[PDB]
């Protein structure tokens, strides 16, 4: 049908700059006026910029620090950000406007922070020796000390998809910490190996930890 | 605020009652006279050339895109209330042109200067204060509706469809603007005389072409308009804000009813009496709203009565062009072509509208300044970013509106007497 | 600026019932109010346009009404697929603003948590730190209290808690409470305990372990 794919998100220090893009397809970018809508990590949903093919309007919060542009030849819309602030962190969404925001985009993510990219440390969580030996065992993985988001956690390379819980990351002083829990029949563990697959794209780290009892 | 619209429409109701539904009977004679052949009695240009000057100003992007803005936000029922704006507004435009008889020509050749700022001078002196207020507002307000709204709409609309048009479209609009209004109003009547009918016939035919190809959809398109506008299903008269307000607000914009900036051209007519030219001026609404605007509104509803993909969220001028391109082979190219002449016409007209109202303040000393300003602002308007220019335009128009309406109310006794004079001459 | 306040900020609907959500605004805005539904990992989905007009492909149970200074989004016969955040937006001007949001969650029969406690890893200790992890899985309702006792004495601060979104399959919540200490401070005490207090039981669920094993 209609396609809107945002791109260009990333991690940028305060005061820095970057420009986002929204390759559009499935319709005539030239006829329709386009908007940028952003959602903060707390589900804020805040409007950013407007454009039609000539003239543009900006929210007072970003007036003078954002520049919305268009290129109907390449069927893509841009959003150029400079002198960025911490508050500009959010998912930046591409959309077309008139009275209601009907066709939305994929979203691209901006993180504005002075924090330094640091790879995670992945530690296995195995129950204590004096476990009750219930019918089902629960194992865990602790992914701590990483920046920035995100991490992707799978169990046994996707073989274990049922009964897993990966908890949302919690941020404590410039670093994120995340844990994920898997439950398997005690018959399986440790008889059948259970492994933790953690990946952090920003640091180009992939690590596997095998859960071994104590 | 928007109370002025209840005031503006209220005069339309009032004058129609005091003038006893004059517009319906006088219209054929006025129409025949407006386009009649062969008259030279104290005037700058013909009655016909006065109408085409006024129609040049009256016909603009509000006929193309302003209706669409109303059709979307107010629903198709806004068209009916746009009609009500013109029909009752006919009486308003007549009173505007009648009272334009209390006009005195200026220095620097005849040129002649008639308008509501002059009526107030001939009111019952406070009128001196109202007239200078009217000129102060209109001198500014001409740049809004008359220049920037029209010059920006075409510039952007050309950039979407043809896109080899940054400021280039602004440049060509400025050059062709200066060439015409350089030779004052006498040059305008030449240019507006040839342009406007070619412009209107070009459009209107394409609409009647569309109606011809889709005959069956015509009466239901009327049905949805009438079924709406009187659709009280939601809210206790809460369609006032939905359909009625957008119909009136955008309707006044297109045909320019109670604005006091329509006679500025009627005064330059070679007229024996006020009633002679005031009847030609009363046709200003009829050609704009009931004819041109209705053509635009019919296509828009027909597009909505059809399915057609993706037009559901189109801004304004792009919607109508898409609505045309959907129903006709090259309707898209037609509408954007018309938009150029529709807006350009309105640039020239309101230039004179602003000139004479400006000269009231400064005299003919600064008339050269107003024209060069109008040309430059036309260039800047195509390049600058004026997203909500319509909003600031409508406010200036309302500011212009307040004084003149007061005059038409108070001076209803003058015109009704002056009418009983002309219609007495109409039996001979 | 137009400020639109939505109520209730969050509600939980027992499946198969009907619910009504409100978007309230600072000033009159005619019929220019639109409604969206957003889910985890997705952009907003348009539900109702221009206060009452209906968007195509959205189920008929959704209906909106009002004008001016009273707007309501009404859902008849809720379903588990309606879990998400509901936002409202107005088209007065070009600086379109949004509401704070309304979180729609699902009601289920109360269920007790499955508590699990894990000692610090051997690798973390050699790295100079020690995190004690407690997993509370598949429980309803969300209201839960986790108490950490170190050697019988409560520990107030140093705890990081994280909750999951409501489970799509069984409408149950889960959380992980992580108590982080340095190695030296961890090795100072003997018994770490995880106390989960829930409405399901008058007596808490206690899981613990001793470092001396």
């Amino acid at each position: 049908e209609v396609k809107l794919e945002e791109s260009g998100g990333g991690l940028v220090q305060p005061g820095g700059s970057m420009k986002l893009s929204c390759a559009a397809s499935g319709f005539t970018s030239s006829d329709f006026a386009m908007d940028w809508v952003r959602q903060s990590p707390e589900a804020g949903l805040e409007w950013v910029a407007e454009i039609a093919a000539s003239e543009r309007h900006y929210a007072e919060s970003v007036k003078g620090r954002f520049t919305i542009s268009r290129d109907d030849s390449k069927s893509s819309v841009y959003l150029q950000m400079n002198s960025l602030r911490a508050e500009d962190s959010g998912l930046y969404y591409c959309t077309r406007t008139a009275g209601a925001c009907g066709q939305w985009g994929t979203g691209t993510t901006v993180t504005v922070s002075s924090a330094k990219t640091t790879p995670p440390s992945v530690y296995p969580l195995a129950p204590g020796s004096a476990a009750a030996a219930a019918s089902m065992v629960t194992l865990g993985c602790l992914v701590k000390g990483y920046f920035p988001e995100p991490v992707t956690v799978t169990w046994n390379s996707g073989s274990l998809s049922s009964g897993v819980h990966t908890f949302p990351a919690v941020l404590q002083s410039d670093l994120y910490t995340l844990s994920s829990s898997v439950t398997v029949p005690s018959s399986t563990w440790p008889a059948s190996t259970v492994t933790c697959n953690v990946a952090h794209p920003a640091s180009s780290t992939k690590v596997d930890k095998a859960i071994v009892p104590g | 605020g928007p109370y002025m619209l209840v005031l503006l429409l209220g005069t339309g109701i009032f004058l129609t009652l005091r003038l006893g539904f004059m517009q319906i009977h006088t219209l054929p004679y006025a129409l025949k006279l407006a386009f009649s052949k062969h008259e030279t009695s104290e005037g700058d240009i013909s009655h016909f050339q006065a109408l085409m000057t006024a129609l040049a100003a009256t016909i603009g992007t509000g006929n193309i895109a302003g209706v669409a803005t109303a059709y979307v936000l107010g629903g198709p029922g806004a068209i009916f209330w746009m009609w009500v704006t013109a029909f009752f507004g006919m009486a308003t435009k007549y009173a505007e042109a009648v009272l334009a008889i209390k006009y005195r020509t200026v220095d620097d050749n005849g040129e002649m200067a008639g308008g509501p700022m002059y009526f107030l001078e001939k009111g019952l002196p406070l009128g001196k204060i109202l007239g200078v207020a009217f000129a102060f507002f209109g001198a500014f307000a001409a740049f809004g509706i008359g220049n920037m709204v029209q010059t920006n709409s075409v510039a952007d609309a050309v950039a979407s469809n043809f896109g080899v048009d940054p400021l280039i479209t602004g440049f060509v609009l400025a050059i062709f603007t200066a060439a015409v209004i350089l030779g004052g109003i006498k040059s305008i009547g030449k240019a507006t005389g040839i342009i406007v009918p070619f412009m209107a016939v070009f459009y209107i035919l394409a609409g009647l072409v569309i109606l011809a190809m889709n005959i069956g959809y015509i009466i239901p398109a009327f049905g949805t308009i009438f079924s709406s506008a009187f659709n009280f299903s939601a809210g206790f008269g809460a369609l006032i804000g939905t359909a009625i307000m957008w119909g009136v607000k955008r309707g006044v914009f297109s045909n320019e009813a109670g604005l006091g900036s329509a006679p500025i051209a009627a005064a330059a007519a070679k007229t024996d009496h006020p009633g002679r030219q005031a009847l030609v001026s009363m046709t200003g609404t009829f050609l704009d709203t009931i004819v041109v605007c209705t053509i635009t509104g019919l296509v828009l509803t027909i597009a909505g009565l059809k399915a057609f993909p993706g037009l559901t969220d189109l801004t304004g001028a792009s919607l109508t062009a898409a609505s045309f391109d959907a129903l006709m082979p090259m309707g898209g190219l037609i509408v954007t072509i018309g938009l150029v002449f529709f807006a350009y016409s309105t640039v020239l007209g309101w230039s004179y509208y602003g000139e004479k109202c400006f000269e009231y303040l400064i005299g003919t000393k600064g008339i050269r300044l107003y024209r060069i300003a109008f040309v430059l602002v036309a260039f800047w308007g195509a390049t600058a970013s004026l997203p909500l220019v319509w909003n600031i335009a409508d406010t200036l128009n309302g500011a212009m509106a307040i004084p003149n309406l007061i005059g038409l109310l108070l001076l209803s006794g003058v015109v009704v007497s002056e009418t009983k004079a002309f219609n007495e001459i109409r039996k001979n | 600026d137009i400020a639109m306040t939505q109520s209730p900020a969050s509600l939980s609907a027992s499946v198969g019932e009907t619910v009504t959500i409100t978007c309230r605004t600072s000033e009159n805005i005619a019929s220019a109010l639109a409604w969206y539904q957003q889910k985890q990992g997705k952009s907003p989905q348009l539900l109702v346009m221009n206060a009452k007009t209906l968007a195509a492909g959205v189920p008929s149970r959704f209906s909106g009404s009002g004008s001016g200074t009273a707007f309501s989004l009404k859902i008849n016969s809720l379903q588990p697929e309606d879990f998400g955040s509901y936002s409202c937006q107005h088209a007065a001007g070009w600086l379109l603003t949004f509401g704070g949001g309304t979180k729609l969650e699902i009601k289920r029969a109360d269920a007790a948590p499955t508590v699990s406690i894990f000692p610090p890893s051997s690798e973390q200790l050699t790295s100079g730190g020690a995190s004690v992890v407690c997993f509370l899985n598949n429980f309803y309702p969300k209201d839960i209290n986790v108490k950490w006792k170190i050697d019988g004495s409560e520990r107030q601060n140093g705890v990081l808690n994280s909750w999951t979104d409501q489970d799509s399959a069984d409408s149950t919540y889960s959380m992980s409470s992580t108590l982080t200490l340095t190695k030296d401070e961890y090795e100072r005490h003997n018994s770490y305990t995880c106390e989960a207090t829930h409405k399901t039981s008058t007596s808490p669920i206690v899981k613990s372990f001793n470092r001396a094993e």
